[PDB]
């Protein structure tokens, strides 16, 4: 058989146990097939809906329809002004009825606010408009971390944004909202690049990383575009005192003319008095070595310190 | 279609007197409507002009 | 030109509470020789359109006294016991009504103390002897405890701390929350739920023990929904964070793009629908769809909208919902939440508002006294030149008032309209 059924309990789907006991001893050979519990969900109304209930199927979607019958005469859903925000939202609005607007976080109705449906499908549209209290914090990235830090901003009140610990937003770094809002790029974002000045990881910025082992070197060009701050350099036999953007600096040093070496520092325009100290860079390897102070122009071009 | 006042009276005779209504100090202009209910608890209307 | 109304909301349903307006008196420049400024003043508004349904009243005899379901057990008492007061209804049991809530409190007091024993040392809540820890329970916690604030009471620096181990800890970088206790886009929708999930919590609690620290919290938390919720995903995922940002601001730009978004998920019944209700599923005990809806129907209720909320909790009231629900209670928690709060709306609007319209420096011009029988007001004649000021007393409702000042304008003015004539 079964038995066991019972009352909506700890989890608990109702039991309902099954003994085989129906045969007894037996020669063996053996049991029965099938399972002993189930183990089926318990149900519970509250409920007092009358009930009784009765239902019958059918879906829309937003259907066609139009179930617009403008024999009826009443108005459809009317546009807001600009940040719009009507509250009580309908379908379809009856003739004299008025519907009140507001304005969306964060503004403040200026003006006869209201709208009411005419005979006629139209709106009256008395004078409204929404002006600025306040500018709502940017959605930026999670790389800040900015200051001062509110939910909303009151006009008159700027703010600043930094990228820590390394690299640098580059700027705009301050900007005050007289709505207005700013002018943040939301498009192309801010996304941090790491700066000149951190030490650490410097030389896997134009590894790329994630590939081979990884992170080495890129070229010939490929690192530039970029802004890309002037540097007047020496080397190569050519021996002219040049002068070049930073992207190149880091190209000229690299496993293909690293082997030649280069050299180095900066960052004169080509120049006036930082001239002289390149005149003067003449002293490398002569005799020996380069033990002057940073005399051996670091290894990897630090600071430095 | 606006609505604009309305006004509840007892009725002893089978003949309704209302009070005396009025025209806005600043009216809108148009046909205006009257329309009657019987309020509790009866569906009967009636309308005006 | 009108120029000028206001709607006064007594309880201050929506937004801030709204009783007192000064209507400005000005003149200008434009003004005639002679002649005068008229104005006149009005009121209406209101009317719920259904009373509609109702709950229980088996379930007190079914399910309020009747190993690790002690929590299930205690859980929806804490719901339950708020309806009974937001109905304000003890009266249905033939005990006296003193009899009944007194006893009714000591299953509260023993449902704080069984909610006492899943708390680990931590200040967290875990499920099982306190040998994981989970953020879920932590959260779903705190909305009880939310509730008891309003009723009996709750010590600030013992609850305070529960907040705390989630900034602390829980709460990532980017605003999302995971737990310790345990198709690569399947890991977004997972975060929103919990994230949605703990700012509804913690927005329960935010009330009753203010935090500059949480309040930082709760900024990068709702703006984590707003941003990530923009394409779509789930129903169930956009129920939750659109009832989690109900729980906020609800004027926000982008909640109302979300809300927007939600009500085209939103599926009918009639024309004009009869009922209105929500499936996740596209293209498809066994019934996951009341949660949705019942997010979707607390997203409503906090919006204020009855027109929206009826067709809702026509379905909630009478359906093939059978139910055919589950944990439970997390399933039904939230349906008898929402006939508790659509209770209090329908209360919220009763039109008793009584409005007295006077001048500033003046006497009392008018008073109008509104009701169900009469949600209408007359036209009143605004002549004496004073700032006129209309106020209102305690009162229960929703109600509009316009006033209109018509002035005799001059055509002399030119010079703002720009034409010389003759
Ligand atoms: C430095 O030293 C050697 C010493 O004989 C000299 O031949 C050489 O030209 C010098 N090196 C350079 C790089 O000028
Ligand atoms: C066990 O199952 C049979 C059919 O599965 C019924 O005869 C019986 O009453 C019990 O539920």
């Amino acid at each position: 058989c079964w038995s066991s059924w019972s009352t909506c309990d700890a989890t608990y789907k109702r039991s309902r146990t099954r003994e085989c006991n129906n045969p007894a001893p037996q020669r063996g050979g053996k049991r029965c097939e099938g399972e002993k519990r189930q183990e089926e969900d318990c149900t519970f109304s509250i409920m007092e809906n009358n009930g009784q209930p009765c239902i019958n199927d059918d879906e829309e979607m937003k259907e066609v329809d139009l179930p617009e019958i403008e024999a009826d005469s009443g108005c459809p859903q009317p546009v807001p002004p600009e940040n719009g925000f009507i509250r009580n939202e309908k379908q379809l609005y009856l003739v004299g009825e008025d519907v009140e607007i507001s304005c969306l976080t964060g503004f403040e109705t200026v003006g006869y606010q209201y709208f009411r449906c005419l005979p006629d499908g139209t709106w009256r549209q008395g004078d409204v408009e929404c002006q600025r209290t306040e500018c709502i914090k940017p959605v930026v990235q999670e790389v800040l971390t900015i200051t001062p830090f509110q939910r909303l901003y009151r006009i008159g009140e700027s703010i600043e944004l930094t990228c820590p610990k390394g690299f640098v937003v580059a700027g705009p770094s301050r900007y005050t909202c007289q709505g207005n809002s700013w002018t943040p790029p939301i498009s192309n974002s801010l996304t941090c690049e790491k700066d000149t000045l951190t030490k650490l990881k410097g030389h896997c910025q134009l590894g790329q990383k994630q590939s081979g082992s990884e992170c080495i070197c890129m070229s010939p060009e490929e690192d530039c575009s970029h802004h890309s701050e002037d540097l007047c350099v020496f080397d190569t036999d050519s021996n002219d005192y040049f002068t070049s953007p930073a992207c190149k600096f880091l190209a000229e040093k690299c496993l293909n003319n690293q082997q030649l070496h280069f050299l180095h520092i900066g960052s004169c325009q080509d120049g006036r008095q930082l001239e002289w100290g390149l005149e003067r860079t003449r002293l490398s390897s002569n005799s020996t070595k380069k033990e002057s102070c940073g005399y051996d122009t670091c290894y990897d071009w630090e600071k430095c310190s | 279609g606006s609505e604009v006042d309305m006004v509840e009276e007892i009725d002893h005779i089978g003949i309704i007197s209302f009070p005396d209504f009025k025209i806005p100090s600043n009216p809108r202009y148009g046909m205006w409507t009257i329309k009657a209910k019987y309020k509790e608890d009866f569906s009967t209307t009636g309308t005006a002009y | 030109e009108s120029y000028s109304g206001v709607t006064l909301d007594p309880r201050g349903i929506y937004g801030t509470i709204s009783r007192r307006k000064e209507f400005p008196y000005r003149i200008p420049l434009d003004l005639v020789p002679k002649t005068e400024i008229k104005r006149i003043l009005s009121v209406k508004g209101l009317l719920v359109g259904e009373i509609l349904s109702a709950v229980l009243s088996q379930e007190g005899i079914n399910i309020l006294t009747h190993a690790e379901a002690e929590l299930m057990s205690v859980v929806p008492v804490f719901y339950v016991f708020h309806y009974l007061e937001t109905g304000n209804h003890w009266n249905i049991f033939h005990s006296d009504p003193l009899i009944e809530k007194q006893k009714l409190k000591k299953k509260l007091k023993e449902g704080m103390l069984s909610i006492m024993s899943y708390r680990n040392a931590d200040y967290s809540y875990s499920v099982w002897k306190g040998g994981s820890a989970s953020t879920w329970l932590t959260a779903f916690a705190l909305r009880v405890l939310g509730q008891v604030n309003k009723y009996v009471e709750q010590n600030q620096n013992s609850i305070c701390n529960s907040l705390l181990w989630l900034v602390e800890n829980y709460q990532l970088d980017n605003g999302s929350f995971k737990e310790n206790s345990q198709l690569p886009v399947e890991a977004r929708e997972n975060s929103l739920y919990l994230t949605a999930f703990t700012v509804i919590g913690i927005r329960k609690a935010f009330d009753i023990c203010p935090l500059v620290k949480i309040d930082t919290a709760l900024i990068k938390a709702d703006n984590f929904l707003l941003e990530n919720t923009l394409p779509a995903q789930s129903t169930f995922t956009l129920a939750i964070s659109a009832y989690a940002l109900s729980l906020g601001d609800k004027t926000h730009p982008q909640f109302r793009s979300i809300v927007s978004a939600l009500k085209r998920e939103a599926l009918v019944k009639g024309n004009p629908p009869i009922y209105r209700f929500w499936k996740d599923n596209l293209q498809h005990g066994t019934a996951r769809m009341v949660e949705t809806t019942a997010y979707a129907l607390l997203t409503s209720l906090n919006l204020k909208d009855i027109n929206y909320v009826n067709p809702v909790i026509k379905w909630l009231s009478e359906e093939q919902r059978y139910g055919g629900g589950f944990y439970s209670t997390q399933d039904t928690i939230n349906a008898i939440e929402g006939l508790t709060e659509y209770s209090l709306l329908v209360k919220q609007l009763r039109l008793s508002m009584d409005i007295d319209v006077s001048y500033k420096h003046k006497g009392a011009l008018h008073n109008y006294k509104m009701t169900d029988k009469n949600f209408l007001g007359r036209p009143v004649e605004v002549l004496l030149n004073d700032d006129l000021i209309v106020s209102t007393g305690f009162g229960s409702g929703l109600a509009t008032v316009h006033v209109t000042t018509v002035v005799h304008k001059t055509s002399t003015s030119e010079e703002v309209c720009s034409f010389y004539l003759k």
